[PDB]
């Protein structure tokens, strides 16, 4: 559609696809969590497509618009919370403690710094994955780089098209 | 882990929890509660009203943090209850009503405070049986003696605890509000002043690891500074999680020098050697000789290479010239409190020592001070 | 206070003899697995041979008849020794000898009126000289 919808589809096709590919290599809980993250990112893409051709709404219309993303964020978090005995608990925790980054779309201002904070919360856990698996298998190092690349690309995407917040259509 | 007794060492900064009979605690996590800095610019979006332990640590950039323990004493009870809930259900993953629980107690803990923890354990967590043991006594006993002075340097607090035949001398216990987390923060500061940038929560974790792996206590601090300035012999390389290699010099020994010189962080206090000496001097003159020959170290902040030799030098300088001085630094001292509790709670002879729910209902709250160790 | 490990019949009878000065030395050991206090040795021991009785490889309890002069009197005093040689002892061994000390001393006084004059905690036998024992029992 508009340049920012096209740019988000590129984000889905590049770091997100790499994250999905590495999550599949690890499998189990990591693969299951990735599919939920993917559903979240696809729900965000749909909201960006709505925002590209519609003016900024309020109250009930805006709550209904943001509710699928909010609910999918909770689904990602609930998965990790229902799987505390997971053999990949730091991978699940890196995701659950950072997935709120998708919520940048609800902010009236500074969405970029918010995604940066969410990326820092993921790094608390991804550094534990790196320390545990740097000598085990390279796929874990690649998965960490793939997951974190989603948020560094999202920050670059926000700075380019939504600097002061989600750029809703004017006309 | 079916009906095994639980051991919970609630530290000033770290909870050490596990099962009686294990050699090490199964769960070790921060004793901290985090709350959102601002009311909210967004609704829902996965936000929680509070975060506990590592979840609070990972999100510290957007939270205000609060330790339930202040000046070494449990103070914020609703927050302590959140940490106990997290320990049972999220870390150990047990039903507390199925496990007798041994809890550890900090020095100088008021009687009403021990009664409060017991009340929460029986009424809120519905534990079948309980027991309270004094942290310093478990560490002294684990060191192979019943008389001595414990130097317990943990995360948020350091204590000097003189003990005579398993009884701590409350009048002589000294407290220093300086320990592990303060040293991590000071290392962050002096590495920053050097040119490095460790700011984020993951970077704070890297600095904590640098401290635990490369820091040491110099025997002669000024001699060490002069060597560091003229020679690169004290330099140590450190591999960051991404593989980048950094080099650390005099920060290795300047960071724990703070324990001996609290002025390094601008703190107006005597160092751990002076508070050890002052604690010994508060005791009756006749026990002092046994205290000087039995300085036992416990806690993660006594893990520094060179700390035992430094304490031996400092106590020798303060004590009478003829006094026999000895520092005991057990290899297990990082977890000696927990290990001591684990050994105790695993004994068949201990199963009759628990305060049962039945016993608590009949004798009232005063039973915790009568059933002791 | 502490953990109470049952004392064997032989250890009790040895301690009974020491209270009557029929014996001058009683060495007790903890059976870690069985959670009991057993008799290790009752060897004839004069003060000059007491260092030889302290094992270097394990912790032990000792009840010793300390025969000595003090201010014109000849005293035959029971001294208790908890010897702990160091890191040769496992942390369970150190924990149990420490934890079991008080109930053992409580039952020895209550059931035998042993009148232990002094309780000493040592690292090795070599420090048990006549001077050390005298200064421990009669300090200043
Ligand atoms: N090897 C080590 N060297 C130095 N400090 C250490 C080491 N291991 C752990 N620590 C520090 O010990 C502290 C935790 O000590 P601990 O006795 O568990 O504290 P508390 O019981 O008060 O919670 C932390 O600040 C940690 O960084
Ligand atoms: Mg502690
Ligand atoms: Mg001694």
């Amino acid at each position: 559609a508009v340049p920012y919808v096209q740019a988000f589809d590129s984000l889905l096709a590049n770091p997100v696809a790499e994250y999905l590919k590495m999550s599949k290599e690890i499998g189990g809980d990591v693969q299951k969590h990735a599919e939920m993250v993917h559903t979240g990112l696809k729900l965000e893409r749909a909201l960006l497509a709505t925002a590209s051709q519609s003016q900024q709404p309020a109250g009930n219309k805006l709550s209904d618009l943001l509710a699928p993303i909010s609910e999918q964020i909770q689904e990602v978090i609930t998965f990790r919370e229902k799987n505390r005995g997971s053999k990949f608990f730091n991978h699940l925790s890196a995701v659950s403690e950072s997935i709120q980054a998708l919520g940048w779309v609800a902010l009236a201002a500074k969405p970029g710094p918010f995604v940066k904070e969410m990326n820092d919360a993921a790094m608390f856990y991804t550094n534990r994955v790196l320390k545990e698996y740097r000598d085990v298998d390279k796929k874990h190092v690649d998965w960490v780089r793939a997951y974190l690349s989603i948020w560094t690309e999202l920050q670059a995407y926000i700075k380019e098209f939504h600097t002061t917040g989600l750029a809703w259509s004017k006309t | 882990d079916e009906t095994t007794a639980l051991v919970c060492d609630n530290g000033s900064g770290l909870v050490k929890a596990g099962f009686a009979g294990d050699d090490a605690p199964r769960a070790v996590f921060p004793s901290i509660v985090g709350r959102p800095r601002h009311q909210g610019v967004m609704v829902g979006m996965g936000q929680k009203d509070s975060y506990v332990g590592d979840e609070a640590q990972s999100k510290r950039g957007i939270l205000t943090l609060k330790y339930p323990i202040e000046h070494g004493i449990i103070t914020n009870w609703d927050d302590m209850e959140k940490i106990w809930h997290h320990t049972f259900y999220n870390e150990l993953r047990v039903a507390p009503e199925e496990h007798p629980t041994l809890l550890t107690e900090a020095p100088l803990n008021p009687k009403a405070n021990r009664e409060k923890m017991t009340q929460i354990m029986f009424e809120t967590f519905n534990v079948p049986a309980m027991y309270v043991a004094i942290q310093a006594v478990l560490s002294l006993y684990a060191s192979g003696r019943t008389t001595g002075i414990v130097l317990d340097s943990g995360d948020g607090v350091t204590h000097n605890v003189p003990i005579y035949e398993g009884y701590a001398l409350p009048h002589a216990i000294m407290r220093l509000d300086l320990a592990g987390r303060d040293l991590t923060d000071y290392l962050m500061k002096i590495l920053t002043e050097r040119g490095y940038s460790f700011v984020t929560t993951a970077e704070r974790e890297i600095v904590r690891d640098i401290k635990e792996k490369l820091c040491y206590v110099a025997l002669d601090f000024e001699n060490e500074m002069a060597t560091a300035a003229s020679s690169s012999s004290l330099e140590k390389s450190y591999e960051l999680p991404d593989g980048q290699v950094i080099t650390i010099g005099n920060e290795r020994f300047r960071c724990p020098e703070t324990l001996f010189q609290p002025s390094f962080i601008g703190m107006e206090s005597a160092g751990i050697h002076e508070t050890t000496y002052n604690s010994i001097m508060k005791c009756d003159i006749d026990i002092r000789k046994d205290l000087y020959a039995n300085n036992v170290m416990s806690g993660g902040t006594t893990m520094y290479p060179g700390i035992a030799d430094r304490m031996q030098k400092e106590i020798t300088a303060l004590a009478p010239s003829t006094m026999k001085i000895k520092i005991i630094a057990p290899p297990e001292r990082k977890y000696s409190v927990w290990i001591g509790g684990s050994i105790l709670a695993s004994l068949s002879t201990f199963q009759q020592m628990w305060i049962t729910k039945q016993e608590y209902d009949e004798a009232g709250p005063s039973i915790v001070h009568r059933k002791c160790f | 206070q502490g953990v109470a490990f049952p004392i064997s019949r032989d250890a009790f009878q040895a301690l009974e003899k020491l209270s009557k000065k029929q014996l001058n030395y009683v060495q007790l050991e903890i059976d870690i697995k069985n959670e009991t206090i057993i008799l290790a040795n009752t060897e004839n021991t004069e003060l000059r041979d007491l260092p030889k009785r302290i094992p270097k490889d394990s912790a032990r309890y000792h009840f010793f008849l300390y025969k000595h002069s003090h201010e014109g009197d000849y005293l035959e005093s029971v001294v208790f020794i908890y010897s702990m040689p160091g890191y040769t002892c496992s942390i369970r061994e150190r924990m149990l000898y420490s934890s079991c000390k008080s109930p053992l001393l409580e039952i020895v006084e209550r059931q035998l009126q042993m009148d232990v004059i002094r309780k000493i905690e040592i690292d090795n036998g070599d420090e048990l000289t006549a001077d050390f024992l005298y200064d421990e029992v009669h300090p200043k």
